């Protein structure tokens, strides 16, 4: 049996009304259980044999659904809910588990402000070059950081890090890091981190041009 | 209430063996399925092993079938997990689940569960990290770049921790090369440059290495 979940990603405030998916690849009753899990923390029961509550698990959390359609309802969402959902098919001495979904915090759409910066000569000596650009403070998460070298772009040669949502403004930061070999650097002149996100109405472009 | 400890974690090179044991406190595991479940760095979760009551069946996932093997000593409480034979691809943490309810059938769910344990497999050996200075360009930004570094973690401070607003140190990336790298920069005002001083602190706890790097405009 194969689980699929959807969404991947949920972002809600404080009261709304929210859904989570999961679909059997095949019919399995009602053998379905949810759990909760925040980062670093154990999975917590909520719900099993697809719509039964674990005793303690407030009353907003519903399971419903059968065969090879379930979904996990959460009836006015509070602060300790946002966290990432599991389901899973369990049999007598086997368990399938869907890809999780984590529920993220809403709020305002917020531009991120972008800052490049060139390898450093130390690193050079080592014989890579390492081009960074980071994203600060933004939202929605979802971001795209383009390279482009000597206006040619690049692909697969770049790395990136986003932060975990900030617990006072719930936003998050992003790092894109460009590797190449020094032999590779030295041998293009401009440098360039193109940004588009949903907070912006033009892509931010910012370049440097080797030995300035 | 019930709690469940998983110990053993740690490091381990590709193709070396390394034994998980889980422990229990206010229940006995006796009359309980146990599980092995993992987390993969997604982070979804995958059901790795059961043992049923008295050892009579052991099932394993067909990721780790015939690398795998899971034991109980139900005298002591504590249930292991066998690893040989370990890929890269097992690196994950690693957690130890009851099968229960409140009146046990013949199919519960997963009612308990401990905390996990941090299983890394790695061709790689201890390896301090390079720090090189992130140099800025009405607001600016600096930074340091910890790279080629092993194993996890490393800490980063600015300014001995005088400077905490507009910090963010970015989880670290694993690269081709199997060692990791991060980045941790500063938001400051574009005035401040040439006034005031930056300098990140890094320490790698593994390799005794603490590193402090003044980071100015070049
Ligand atoms: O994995 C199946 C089942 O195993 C364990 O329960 C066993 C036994 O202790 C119970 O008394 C009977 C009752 O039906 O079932 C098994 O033989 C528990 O782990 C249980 O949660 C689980 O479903």
């Amino acid at each position: 049996v194969v689980m699929t979940q959807s969404p991947s990603t949920l972002s809600a405030s404080v009261g709304d009304t929210i859904t989570i998916t999961c679909r059997a690849s095949q019919s399995i009753e009602t053998w379905l259980a949810w759990y909760q899990q925040k980062p670093g923390k154990a999975p917590k029961l909520l719900i099993y044999k697809a719509s039964t509550l674990k005793t303690g698990v407030p009353s907003r959390f519903s399971g419903s659904g059968s065969g090879t359609e379930f979904t996990l309802t959460i009836s006015g969402l509070q602060f300790d809910d946002f966290a990432t959902y599991h389901c899973q098919h369990y049999a007598g001495y086997s368990a399938t588990f869907g890809q999780g979904t984590r529920v993220e915090i809403k709020r305002t759409v917020a531009a991120p402000s972008v800052f490049i910066f060139p390898p450093s000569d130390e690193q050079l000596k080592s014989g890579t070059a390492s081009v960074v650009c980071l994203l600060n403070n933004f939202y929605p998460r979802e971001a795209k950081v383009q390279w482009k070298v000597d206006n040619a772009l690049q692909s697969g040669n770049s790395q990136e890090s986003v932060t975990e949502q900030d617990s006072k403004d719930s936003t998050y930061s992003l790092s894109s890091t460009l590797t190449l070999s020094k032999a590779d650097y030295e041998k293009h002149k401009v440098y360039a981190c193109e940004v588009t996100h949903q907070g912006l109405s033009s892509p931010v472009t910012k370049s440097f041009n080797r030995g300035e | 209430e019930v709690q469940l400890v998983e110990s053993g974690g740690g490091l381990v090179k590709a193709g070396g063996s390394l034994r998980l044991s889980c422990g229990v406190s206010n229940f006995r595991i006796s009359a309980h399925t146990m599980n092995w479940v993992r987390r993969v760095p997604g982070g979804g979760l995958e059901w790795v092993a059961s043992i049923s009551t008295s050892s009579t069946y052991r099932d394993y996932a067909d990721a780790v079938k015939g690398r795998f093997t899971v034991s109980r000593d139900d005298l002591e409480d504590f249930v292991y997990l066998q690893m040989h034979k370990m890929r890269v691809e097992d690196t994950a943490i690693y957690y130890c689940a009851r099968k229960g309810s409140d009146r046990l059938s013949d199919n519960d769910p997963f009612d308990a569960w401990g905390p996990g344990t941090v299983v890394t497999v790695s061709p790689a050996s201890t390896k301090g990290p390079s720090v090189f200075p992130l140099a800025p360009s009405g607001t600016a930004a600096l930074g340091c770049l910890v790279k080629d570094y092993f194993p996890e973690p490393v800490t980063v401070s600015w300014n001995s921790g005088a400077l905490t607003s507009g910090v963010h140190t970015f989880p670290a990336v694993l690269q081709s090369s199997g060692l990791y790298s991060l980045s941790s920069v500063v938001t400051v005002p574009s005035s401040s440059l040439g006034t005031q001083t930056y300098i990140c602190n890094v320490n790698h706890k593994p390799s005794n290495t603490k590193v402090d790097k003044k980071v100015e405009p070049k």
